[PDB]
């Protein structure tokens, strides 16, 4: 019954939850050609796993 | 029964609303203002100031 | 009103006494308002004299309507909300399992 | 300017606000009468063809 919609919310036997940030970007990341790709998993929200 | 919105919608928890800054429009305004700070930063682009 | 409330106990089986809609808090009410707090006090004192079989459920859900936003009960379906006005709860199929 | 400026009433409770605001537009019942018009529109185009 705790109301906190920043992380999860229930729709009735189906919980949704905002996953995020498998990777984290540093300051010296500059999209160089030998930089490791992060697969858009450093943004605020890339998916919503239900 | 579905409605589509161009911006994100996260429902409010409390019913007496008050300020916080954790939403996408304030993130967008913050990015616009910091890039205008970056644009006014350089003396090359406008030396007469 | 007090004397007819005393008289209706003899005639439970034909008439039943309920509390008027206007005695309830206006527009659901909330606990952030002193007026609705006093309305709840007057109502919760007045309820046990009526011969209404859903008077305890009305007594609970008046408070629940005032309390929604701060606390939460579980609801059985996805049709009705906790913020449902307590005038409606007067037939025993509307009594919540919580 | 509407994005840069906007405020609430000074001490508001949202369920009371919307429970007052939404009540007359649901006391209205115009929405049910358009469905019969939709019936006779579909029946008319079918019987035309």
């Amino acid at each position: 019954g705790a109301a906190l919609s920043q992380f999860f919310q229930s729709h009735g036997e189906v919980l949704e939850v905002a996953a995020g940030r498998k990777y984290l970007q540093m300051n010296n990341y500059s999209n160089d050609d030998d930089d490791p790709p992060l697969f858009a998993k450093d943004l605020s929200d890339y998916a919503k796993a239900f | 029964e579905v409605l589509l919105l161009p911006i994100d919608h996260q429902p409010a928890n409390v019913t007496t609303p008050t300020l916080d800054f954790t939403n996408e429009l304030t993130n967008w305004r913050a990015r616009v203002c910091e890039l205008m700070k970056n644009l006014v930063d350089n003396q090359r682009y406008q030396p007469g100031w | 009103s007090f004397r007819v409330a005393l008289a209706g106990w003899l005639y439970n089986g034909v008439v039943t006494t309920v509390i008027d809609d206007s005695s309830y808090p206006k527009d659901g009410g909330s606990v952030t308002s002193l007026e609705n707090l006093w309305d709840f006090f007057i109502l919760a004192l007045a309820l046990p004299l009526t011969t209404d079989p859903c008077a305890p459920v009305k007594a609970f859900m008046t408070l629940a309507n005032m309390m929604v936003g701060f606390e939460t009960i579980p609801m059985d379906n996805q049709i009705y909300t906790q913020s449902r006005r307590a005038s409606a709860f007067s037939t025993p199929h509307t009594w919540p399992r919580c | 300017v509407a994005l840069l400026s906007g405020k609430y009433p000074p001490d508001l409770v949202t369920n009371v606000w919307y429970a007052d605001a939404i009540y007359p537009m649901y006391a209205d019942t115009e929405v049910f009468s358009n469905l019969q018009r939709d019936v006779i529109t579909c029946e008319a185009v079918q019987t035309l063809v």
